């Protein structure tokens, strides 16, 4: 059987234990990321699979350096696992040229760490696909996504997860280019609102963050009131 | 200061070492051996720096009865000199050399008696007869003088005494005794202790 | 990681199967032809080129390893530039300690030992590739052949690739010991002839030639004119 | 033999009792599952790269969405194939390139490059543990003395340099388009170096494009450094060829 | 990775060593090599496998390897392997010299190579080396000497053996004819001819087919010798004069 | 065929439930606690009258306040007791003190699952070792019998058997043990308990037995006062 | 089968066989509780005794003055984890002279579990932790697994029938906040209580607790010291 | 470096390449040892006669230190390896105790580093049996044996190799204070208990001898011959 080390092809060409992992990834509940005049902003359905945790457990939103956000589905363990290795990436680029790392550039560096463990019998493929988001005034606003390959590509709107493509439908329906970040947080909890199965999965969590011009370019966690209301919105819309 | 002689005949190898062991001002021993049997037709003396001394010998030694052990027959004498030298001359170098002096002496069944002189450096020299330490000095011109190729083991061992008397008479160090050991077919043999 | 057994080993009639197989790859290589005559030696392949589109110039496969040193192969190109690479790193390392140009032997037998590395080191295939080496020292000329399992043979003649049985038979009804290198080289091109398929021209085939001067290509020119006769 | 198979050799880079290994096969099949093909040529003043763009998806920023790569300032390539191995390897030519101007003070040529990086694809065909790269690169630059060159190399560590040549899905059939063409120019030479690229392309693949469809990346004897051209520049083009 | 290691070192059920055993098979297809031990010298004698009419002929021999001064081997299996292992014993013999400053007693120098043998059957996970030697030799213990090693890292003495092909019937013309304290080097020499002819069934037996290496005492100095072609047909001629003479 | 640091679909190393059931293969050790002290005793298995009785050691002293009861795959301990050999000493070395019962036995456990193929040294541990152990002794806590198993899993208990026929010793120790019981009892009582289990008649050259004292150092019963208890039995 | 042997090895539906195994061992273990008020974290355990004659295995660890564990799964694996543990909290006071946050201690927790889940030839860490702890932020209750993922608690049971404690725990989670100690280790034990057969109880044998908050270093209380605890329960 | 894992357990606790290295043992040569009064005697059998070879060259008795030597049964590309590491160890014991080794040291030493071939990635179990006699400083005499797994036990008398269990079965019924009184029965034991199998009533048995205080001498075929004539004579009444 063709499908069981990362150093073997299939008869046809195909990579199956990376295929495995981006099934990994499609079972994982949705994130989105949306890019907009003056930022980018990001929204995870997160499923609460007890009442007895703390509302903030198991965030799948990271600050991984002071101007890049980072949004992940899949296996969280090994998403934690990259979140440090972005972290380290960010800090040795300051260290070493002495300036916060473009975004473009950390994405590629983290994409071609992710790669490196599509190859060998000795590793195996993370399963876990993450969005990298920042703003500066330099750069604009940059989104990027990268996959269990390690394929990197900049977005306009992207999402990753189960609801995938019923989440691009609904962003695709925004004029994101000309909205800013505050209008722009009410439709990415609309859209998770849209695209959560709420009879499959009975409950949960709207976790929501944001870099732009109004944080400074600074990652930062949607602040509490502004989060309620866009959930507010968001349930009223479902209607 | 450790004094060694040894005196090579036709048909054995006659050798010496004083039996002090000191420290300062002190003789902490007067009984101290200097000889260390390779195999039964083999000695090896060593003098020099306290502690290489012994480290250097036993090494020597284990590996030569180990040589013995593995191939059911001994090293010769020749074959033992050069061992012993190329572990020297290895060590010289490194962060562990062996400041020591040695002798060895044997007797092979088809080469007959050897007398090696070896110095700390590794230089490594067959002689008739050779002698270390201070006293060297004062007891090599005696065998230059007195020495012959055909020279017997009964005249060897006053030719011996006449070298450690000189040591006695005109020496500043007291070394009141040695110890005698003559190397032949028949193997190692213990004489007499020479003393004063 | 790098694995560290053995992935060419004994089977039970006492073959070892991953040289035999390596042997195939070179078995179905573009042929080769070496001849060594009673002044030089010539050293001649065919190219497997499709496409008027390639750079016949662009890569070479009759490579030299010193100024007195050349080789050619069958079997796999890849493989091949991995031994060139060795060979030619070998020969430096002898004139370094030795101040002399290698021996063409003393070559020879340090790739092969090379190629035997492959088959029994961790972790890797034995090469698909069989080595036609020419050399001159000592006033006279040599000619080796080196394959997958790293044993080695001179020979007078020789060889490789496809069609290779029928090439040595021709060989044998037309070598002579005293023939001269221009001679050797016609014939060379003759047994290339043999097994060949569509028209030879100087872009599609190279030579390589050894004497006392040296080892060197014939140039597209030089191969045309010996093409003008066949 | 024909198609025959002993132990593992499917799975990992032994020979198969043909002599063959049909892992590096598989990573030739890897090279057309991104469906795309691209093409190179190179004249007397030029060298050139096309390749398609595709943009299915509406939310990508397209202009990060590219096959075309600088390696240098004046060595440019284009990759088909698996997309994180091909990055993967522009990264690696990137570095060996540095690293001989570094070491040796001139420009590594271009020819040596592609022959680099065909050796380092090697050792992936004989040692084990890891498999081939699913991509092919093409590499354009000038020689100060071969003038324009185009250089392709494959998982297999073959390498060559080219007239012409193309990769990917149709890259049979532009072989014939660009040999067919070749035959009839004088001293076997392309001329309209771009138009032939594009047009290969087109045909093999029935399209007929629109500007944003497809990238072009281009060096010149009188300008050595890589350029890719933008829409408008591609557009000219287009309308130039439109219009005969 | 444990899926793809096929485990050369291992025991099988029966307490065997698969790898091992097979390469004895690979040996017992190679060219017979036999040697022959005499109160003047020791010989070893191997049939060519290199015989293809355009082969060059530019070393001194096929099969035979001098190894230092007073020793010589002869091999039977895997060439490249033999050349592996020849390369280590000269290495083995000069590393001896130089320590003690006379030359590697031949028993010696066979455990030290058999001991390189061995660990490859118990450790490392490589396949064997597909070879079995012979060594003669002579030292200032035990004088003229003949040795055998196999891929298992056995060794032993001999007075006369064979490997490779026929080696089971060489042994036993060995076994009838040899005569144990009487052997010269001109008898050893008739009986390897004698024994060759018998076990080359790959046709009538000729000097182009046949290597010997003679190991002898001169002067206080080791001579070996592969002898001429010249040499080796005499030796033949002999062979076929004396079967004619055997009947009547 | 799969790895040494499998899981089985029920949560267990393979290779751990493996080597507990080569414990079962090893003749049969009996430990007991005592306010007095423990005792800790043996089947020597003896397997042919010309092998020496005296050169089987199930039983062995690991310092001058503990001794240890091992059954299994013998070799295998060694190294597990001379690891504890050696820590008590370290201890005693740093600590001027004697090292707990319960501390040696921490410390041999710990050893216990550093065993696989990709990740240590050259030559580093292939599989668990087949071996289990009572651990007997006294510091301040007073007298301690603690088990360990190829697990790592290590436990005080106030009797225990492993080996072979530990179920079995094991319901025997449940009927006679009483926290109140005097060493002799105790003695006397793993005795019986040997004798009913032991294929072999029980005599004073097939069985070991050593105890523990607050009173006293380890001590291993001489042919003599082993002759003495058995008497009774 | 195919897909089950190697933590290096997905299965076609996107899961590692070998990390669910690994839990595995975690749900055969005995149960144990942890929860919170907003001044104190607590663990309770159930030890199990393999027969009458053995103590009862420990199940409750401390860390460092501010941290303790509970520990379900295997019992070397979990030893290893401590030790970790351990060796990160003694760093971190030599370094900074403070005590090292609990959530940074687990999420080092969980960078280390990953790595072995990655490579060839490793396996998952075979054990469950129960995490009380008091810091800057107040006390906590941390909840990792074999699989390298962590949790941050309310209250939480893992081991075996710690469905039944889990229960208990969610229709009680309303108090937990407000109640003093006594009131939180007595709904601990509750909730550990309804993990047992019909028939048996909480006895000071098989019960141990552990205790870290505001004014209180983490304590383990065992056998005798569970006592006051156990009475005025029902 | 090559780590797999070579030496594993089975179901029900089996280590199969040990006991695979137990069946090269038992195809082994047999070998016997007794322990005596004041002698300990080793004698094995032959491999397969063969008239061309040197004799010398293949014996199984080795000798590791002047106090002590030792006989094997099963791989003898193995036993080398065994005997020249006990050999190095004799050496270092000399070294820094200034005593020969006793034989429990020596064996004690042999056992573990074959445990530790059980236990170790990358190889395989070594497939041999010793048997190990000498003496003790205090002239005690000694019979240790140690198979592939490790273990080691002291014999009063003991055989190992092909056929050791019927001649274990003789010197249990054999080994008396009687039988060990004198050196001359303590060696003609060792001979008749080899006769049980020997298959050319050898003929085809090396046998060797280590007496208090005095190093192996090992008995010349004439020597064996006598012992066998000897023996047989006896066993006509
Ligand atoms: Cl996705
Ligand atoms: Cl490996
Ligand atoms: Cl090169
Ligand atoms: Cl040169
Ligand atoms: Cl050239
Ligand atoms: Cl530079
Ligand atoms: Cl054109
Ligand atoms: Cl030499
Ligand atoms: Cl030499
Ligand atoms: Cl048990
Ligand atoms: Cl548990
Ligand atoms: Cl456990
Ligand atoms: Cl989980
Ligand atoms: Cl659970
Ligand atoms: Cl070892
Ligand atoms: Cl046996
Ligand atoms: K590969
Ligand atoms: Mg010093």
């Amino acid at each position: 059987g063709y499908d069981l080390s990362a150093s073997t092809f299939s008869p046809d060409g195909r990579v199956f234990q990376v295929e495995y992992a981006m099934k990994a990834v499609e079972n994982s509940s949705t994130a989105i990321g949306i890019r907009c005049k003056d930022g980018v902003v990001f929204g995870v359905e997160k499923l609460v699979l007890s009442k007895l945790y703390e509302e903030g457990s198991n965030k799948r939103l990271f600050n991984v350096d002071r101007h890049v956000g980072m949004a992940v589905a899949g296996l969280l363990a090994d998403a934690r696992s990259l979140a440090d290795i972005a972290r380290e990436e960010a800090s040795n680029f300051r260290s070493n040229f002495g300036y916060n790392i473009p975004l473009k550039h950390l994405a590629d560096r983290v994409a071609m760490y992710v790669h490196a463990y599509t190859l060998y019998s000795a590793v195996r493929p993370f399963g876990c696909s993450f969005m990298l988001g920042s703003y500066s005034v330099n750069d604009g606003a940059q989104l990027y996504m990268i996959d269990p390959s390690g394929v990197s590509y900049g977005y306009w709107g992207c999402a990753i997860g189960k609801a995938r493509q019923a989440a691009k439908t609904e962003i695709e329906k925004l004029q994101m280019k000309e909205m800013t970040c505050r209008d722009i947080v009410k439709e990415v909890a609309k859209i998770i609102y849209i695209v959560h199965d709420e009879v499959k999965d009975k409950a949960f969590e709207l976790e929501l963050s944001w870099v732009g011009e109004l944080t400074n370019g600074r990652h930062e966690i949607v602040p509490k009131d502004i989060r309620e209301e866009a959930e507010k919105y968001a349930k009223e819309s479902l209607k | 200061m450790e004094y060694l002689i040894g005196i090579q005949g036709p048909d054995y190898v006659l050798v010496a070492s004083d039996r002090v062991a000191a420290s300062n001002i002190v003789q902490m021993k007067d009984d101290h051996d200097k000889m260390f049997k390779m195999s039964e037709k083999i000695l090896l003396l060593c003098v020099g720096e306290a502690g290489d001394t012994v480290q250097f010998a036993e090494y020597i030694q284990k590996n030569v009865q180990l040589y013995k052990m593995r191939n059911g027959y001994e090293l010769s004498p020749t074959a033992a000199a050069n061992f012993t030298r190329r572990n020297l001359a290895d060590c010289l170098r490194s962060r562990t050399p062996y400041h020591v002096n040695l002798l060895l002496a044997g007797y092979d069944e088809h080469e007959g008696p050897a007398l090696y002189y070896m110095d700390y450096l590794a230089a490594l020299a067959k002689a008739p007869f050779a002698a270390h330490g201070y006293g060297a000095f004062l007891t090599l011109s005696i065998l230059d003088r007195y020495y012959t190729p055909t020279i017997s083991r009964e005249r060897a061992v006053e030719l011996l005494r006449k070298c450690l008397e000189e040591l006695q008479k005109r020496f500043i160090l007291n070394l009141p005794t040695f110890s005698v050991r003559i190397i032949d077919k028949n193997g190692i043999h213990d004489l007499d202790n020479i003393s004063f | 990681r790098g694995y560290s057994f053995s992935l060419t080993t004994f089977s039970p009639s006492g073959k070892l199967v991953q040289i035999e197989y390596a042997l195939a790859a070179v078995a179905g290589g573009a042929p080769s032809v070496g001849i060594k005559a009673a002044n030089g030696v010539v050293l001649a392949t065919e190219k497997k080129q499709k496409s008027i589109l390639y750079d016949e110039r662009s890569v070479h496969k009759v490579e030299p390893i010193t100024k007195h040193i050349g080789l050619v192969y069958s079997g796999m190109g890849p493989d091949y530039r991995v031994l060139v690479h060795r060979a030619r790193k070998l020969a430096q390392q002898y004139y370094l300690v030795y101040q002399e140009p290698i021996p063409t032997a003393q070559l020879v037998q340090r790739v092969a030992s090379v190629m035997q590395e492959y088959t029994q080191s961790g972790g890797v295939r034995p090469f698909g590739v069989s080595l036609l080496i020419c050399g001159w020292n000592e006033g006279r000329p040599y000619l080796f052949q080196s394959d997958p399992s790293g044993a080695y043979f001179a020979w007078k003649a020789t060889a490789m690739g496809k069609n290779y049985v029928n090439g040595k038979t021709f060989l044998e009804k037309r070598y002579n010991e005293d023939l001269e290198l221009e001679d050797a080289i016609h014939t060379a091109i003759l047994t290339l002839k043999e097994s060949f398929e569509g028209q030879m021209t100087e872009d599609n085939i190279e030579v390589g030639i050894c004497n006392e001067a040296g080892f060197r290509r014939l140039t597209p020119t030089e191969v045309k004119d010996y093409l003008a006769a066949i | 033999s024909r198609g025959s198979s002993a132990g593992f050799d499917r799975h990992i880079t032994i020979f198969s009792p043909e002599g063959r290994l049909y892992q590096v096969e598989y990573a030739f099949k890897a090279i057309n599952q991104g469906g795309l093909t691209s093409v190179a040529v190179r004249g007397k003043d030029c060298a050139v790269i096309v390749t398609q763009k595709k943009v299915p998806d509406k939310l990508l920023d397209s202009s990060t969405v590219t096959h075309l790569f600088k390696i240098t300032e004046n060595i440019g390539c284009v990759m088909t194939g698996m997309t994180a191995d091909s990055r993967s390897q522009v990264q690696r030519a990137r570095y060996e390139a540095a690293n001989w101007k570094y070491k040796y003070g001139y420009e590594i040529p271009v020819d040596m490059l592609c022959k680099r990086i065909a050796d380092i694809s090697q050792v992936y065909t004989q040692n084990a543990e890891m498999r081939p790269l699913g991509c092919c690169m093409i590499l354009i630059g000038i020689d100060e003395e071969q003038g324009p060159q185009v250089y392709k190399c494959d998982p297999a560590g073959y390498y060559c340099g080219f007239k012409a040549t193309a990769a990917g899905v149709k890259q049979t059939e532009s072989t014939s388009f660009l040999e067919k063409k070749v035959k009839k120019k004088f001293d076997w030479t392309f001329e309209q170096t771009v138009e032939t690229a594009i047009t290969c392309l087109s045909t093999v693949l029935s399209i007929d494009f629109k500007p944003s469809e497809i990238e072009v990346g281009v060096v010149t004897v009188e300008n050595p450094k890589f350029r890719i051209l933008t829409e408008a520049e591609i557009d000219a083009h287009l309308v130039a060829l439109a219009e005969r | 990775s444990r899926r793809y290691d096929s485990r050369t070192t291992i025991f099988s059920p029966e307490g065997r060593l698969y790898q091992v055993e097979y390469a004895m098979e690979a040996i017992g297809h190679a060219g017979t090599c036999l040697g022959i031990l005499a109160n003047d010298g020791v010989l070893l004698a191997a049939e060519r496998r290199n015989i293809h009419k355009l082969l060059d002929e530019v070393f001194f021999s096929e099969k035979i390897y001098k190894l230092n001064e007073d020793m010589a081997c002869s091999v039977a299996g895997i060439t490249s392997d033999a050349n592996v292992l020849t390369n280590e014993l000269r290495l083995i013999a000069q590393r001896y010299l130089l320590q003690y400053q006379e030359p590697i007693p031949c028993e010696q120098l066979v455990t030290a190579l058999c001991d390189i043998k061995q660990a490859y059957t118990q450790f490392g996970g490589k396949r064997p080396f597909g070879v079995s030697l012979l060594y003669i030799g002579w030292d200032k213990h035990y004088g003229f000497q003949l040795y055998q090693s196999d891929p298992s890292g056995n060794y032993g003495g001999w007075k006369a053996t064979c490997i490779g092909n026929n080696s089971a019937a060489a042994v036993s013309m060995l076994k009838q004819d040899y005569k144990e304290g009487e052997m010269t080097l001109k008898s050893a020499l008739a009986l390897a001819i004698k024994v060759l002819n018998k076990t080359m069934d790959v046709s009538k037996l000729s000097a182009e087919k046949v290597e010997i290496a003679t190991l002898t005492r001169e002067n206080g100095k080791t001579v070996i010798r592969v002898l001429k072609q010249k040499e080796v047909e005499q030796l033949i001629k002999k062979h076929e004069e004396e079967e004619a003479k055997a009947e009547r | 065929d799969r790895g040494v640091n499998t899981f089985s679909p029920e949560g267990r190393l393979f290779q751990v439930e493996y080597a507990i059931e080569a414990i079962k293969l090893g003749s049969t050790a009996i430990g007991i606690q005592t306010s007095e002290g423990v005792c800790l005793a043996v089947e020597k298995r003896i397997t042919s009258p010309l092998m020496e009785p005296s050169s089987i050691e199930k039983i062995v002293e690991i310092d001058a306040h503990i001794g240890c009861a091992m059954s299994g795959l013998i070799a295998d301990a060694k190294t597990l007791i001379d690891k504890a050999r050696v820590e008590t000493q370290n201890h005693w070395f740093t600590y001027n003190e004697t090292m707990t019962v319960e501390s040696v036995t921490q410390a041999v456990s710990n050893l216990a699952l550093q065993f696989g193929e990709e990740d240590a040294d050259p030559g580093a541990m292939s599989r668990p070792f087949g071996v289990a152990l009572l651990f007997g002794g006294v510091d301040e806590k007073g007298p301690q019998l603690f088990h360990m198993d190829p697990s790592g899993t290590f436990v005080q208990c106030d009797a225990r058997a492993i080996g072979s026929a530990s179920e079995g010793a094991q319901s025997s120790l449940q009927e006679v043990y009483h926290k109140s019981m005097t060493l002799k009892e105790a003695i006397k009582s793993s005795l019986i308990i040997l004798k009913q289990v032991m294929e072999e008649k029980l005599n004073a050259t097939n069985i070991e037995l050593a105890t523990v004292q607050p009173g006293q150092n380890f001590h291993m019963f001489t042919k003599e006062e082993l002759e003495e208890v058995i008497k009774d039995i | 089968n195919q897909y089950d042997n190697d933590v290096t090895v997905w299965s076609p539906q996107g899961r590692i066989h070998q990390i669910e195994y690994a839990m595995e061992a975690v749900k055969q273990g005995s149960a144990t509780v942890g929860l919170k008020s907003k001044t104190h974290a607590v663990l309770v355990a159930l030890k199990r005794a393999q027969s009458e004659l053995a103590a009862h295995q420990k199940k409750i660890l401390h860390v460092d003055n501010h941290i303790g564990i509970s520990i379900a799964g295997l019992t070397a694996d979990a030893r290893l984890l401590c030790n970790f543990m351990r060796q990160e909290c003694l760093d971190s006071r030599f370094v900074f002279d403070r005590p090292l946050p609990v959530s940074r201690l687990v999420s080092l927790i969980g960078s280390k579990t990953q790595i072995p889940t990655q490579r060839y030839g490793r396996r998952p860490y075979g054990v469950g932790l129960l995490i009380a702890g008091y810091d800057d932020m107040g006390p906590h209750i941390f909840q990792t697994c074999p699989s390298a993922n962590y949790f941050d608690c309310r209250a939480m049971s893992i081991g075996a029938r710690s469905q039944s404690a889990r229960t208990y725990l969610e229709r009680h989670m309303s108090e937990f906040m407000e109640c003093n100690l006594n009131e939180l280790v007595k709904h601990g034990l509750r909730a550990l209580r309804e993990t047992l057969p019909a028939e048996q109880d909480l006895t000071t044998k098989n019960v141990s607790i552990g205790i870290v908050g505001k004014d209180l270093e983490f304590t383990i209380y065992d056998d005798d010291d569970v006592s006051p605890f156990l009475e005025g329960l029902e | 470096s090559y780590d797999r894992a070579i030496t594993v357990f089975s179901p029900d606790g089996h280590l199969f390449q040990v006991e695979y290295a137990q069946e090269a043992v038992k195809k082994g040569s047999t070998a016997v040892g007794v322990r005596g009064r004041d002698i300990v005697v080793l004698g094995v059998e032959k491999k397969s006669v063969a008239k061309l070879q040197d004799e010398r060259t293949v014996r199984k008795i080795c000798a590791l230190d002047d106090n002590v030597c030792m006989a094997f049964a099963g791989l003898t590309a193995d036993a080398r390896i065994v005997i020249n590491r006990a050999r190095v160890e004799c050496q270092s014991h000399r070294l820094t105790v200034e005593d020969p080794v006793t034989v429990e040291y020596i064996t004690r030493y042999i056992a573990s580093l074959k445990q530790r071939y059980t236990q170790s990635n990358g190889r395989r179990p070594f497939g041999i049996s010793a048997l190990i006699v000498g003496f003790d400083f205090d002239g005690t005499p000694r019979l240790y044996q140690t198979d592939p797994s490790g273990t080691y036990h002291a014999w009063k008398a003991n055989a190992i190799g092909r056929g050791a269990k019927s001649v274990r079965e003789f010197l249990e019924k054999n080994y008396t204070d009687e039988a060990i009184e004198t050196d001359d029965l303590t060696i003609k034991l060792v001979i008749k208990a080899l006769l049980e199998v020997v298959q050319s009533g050898g003929k085809n048995i090396e046998l060797a001898v280590m007496r208090r205080d005095q190093s192996l001498k090992i008995l010349n075929p004439e020597e064996i011959e006598k012992y066998v004539a000897e023996i047989e004579k006896e066993k006509e009444e």
